[PDB]
């Protein structure tokens, strides 16, 4: 989810 | 175009826009032309500290080897948001499912820390805090165990990747293959990553034929770095865990929690 998130 | 000229153009420069330190730039300070005043150096308790009083002046009730291992971690969450804006740019990397993109950053993230680890790395120690320090190999041997285990195995594989003596052009496409792996654990459309890989290992092939003309067994020597890192990042992976388990203010970071996760 933190992943995701930097993904952004 | 799907033309290699403009995959290799867009990977180096991906490369020189997002990370912060390059071979060229470590080469620089380290012959002391890059400031008034070299790195400094760091090889006892005494420097250590002088340069944390320096750079941070934010934590000495913590034992020293804590600290040192809490400035691994905030360096290695700053490479991986280097290495997601890198991955961003990479042709095709966009185009891919967002859990693909997670999978790929999850495992390749760590093998690509320690290959460009390598370019910040002599015989005698790193430069650290954005080029301003100078760690030597031998104060971190010279460390309290286990922390004094964490950063030799990555002194020995620099050595030997660094005598390779590659430049950012073609670490920038080596960067580009890691992440591109089409067997991590977990990876849905393996297919489309393969296709991606195939092209980034082609264009590193020819790279390497008119960069390195002397050195003809260059391509399949950086392969084999491929699978020597895989394995670096399994053992390094295993020493973090006796880490987490047997030490008591060394809680990881939250995202290096979820990449650790489920890994190896
Ligand atoms: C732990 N760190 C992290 C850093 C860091 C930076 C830049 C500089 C530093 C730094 C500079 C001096 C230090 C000195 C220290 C120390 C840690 C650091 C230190 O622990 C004991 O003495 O960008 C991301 O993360």
């Amino acid at each position: 989810k933190i992943l995701h998130r930097l993904l952004q | 175009t799907a033309d290699l000229k403009s995959l290799a153009k867009r990977i180096y420069e991906a490369y020189l826009k997002n990370f912060n330190m390059n071979k060229v730039k470590a080469r620089v300070i380290l012959s002391g032309k890059a400031s008034n005043n070299p790195p400094f150096v760091i090889h006892d308790m005494e420097t250590l500290c002088m340069a944390e009083k320096t750079l941070v002046a934010k934590i000495q009730n913590k034992e020293a080897e804590v600290r040192i291992f809490h400035c691994c971690q905030c360096t290695s969450v700053e490479t991986v948001t280097e290495l997601t804006e890198f991955a961003k740019a990479i042709p095709g990397f966009a185009n891919l499912d967002l859990n693909d993109q997670v999978t790929l950053l999850k495992y390749g993230v760590y093998e690509a820390i320690f290959a460009m680890l390598s370019s910040v790395m002599n015989k005698d120690g790193m430069l650290v805090a954005y080029g301003n320090g100078f760690i030597t190999r031998e104060f971190l041997k010279s460390l309290r165990k286990p922390f004094c285990d964490i950063m030799e195995p990555k002194f020995d594989f620099a050595m030997k990747f660094n005598a390779l003596e590659l430049d950012d052009s073609d670490i920038s496409l080596f960067v580009a293959a890691i992440i591109c792996c089409g067997d991590r654990p977990g990876l849905l459309n393996v297919g489309h990553i393969e296709k991606m890989q195939e092209g980034i290992v082609h264009v590193l092939r020819l790279h390497l034929q008119s960069n390195h003309p002397d050195d003809i067994f260059l391509f399949p020597k950086l392969l084999q770095k491929m699978a020597d890192l895989r394995q670096l990042v399994t053992e390094h992976a295993q020493l973090v865990q006796i880490i987490k388990k047997t030490e008591s203010d060394a809680a990881l970071h939250p995202l290096l929690q979820e990449i650790y996760r489920d890994m190896y």
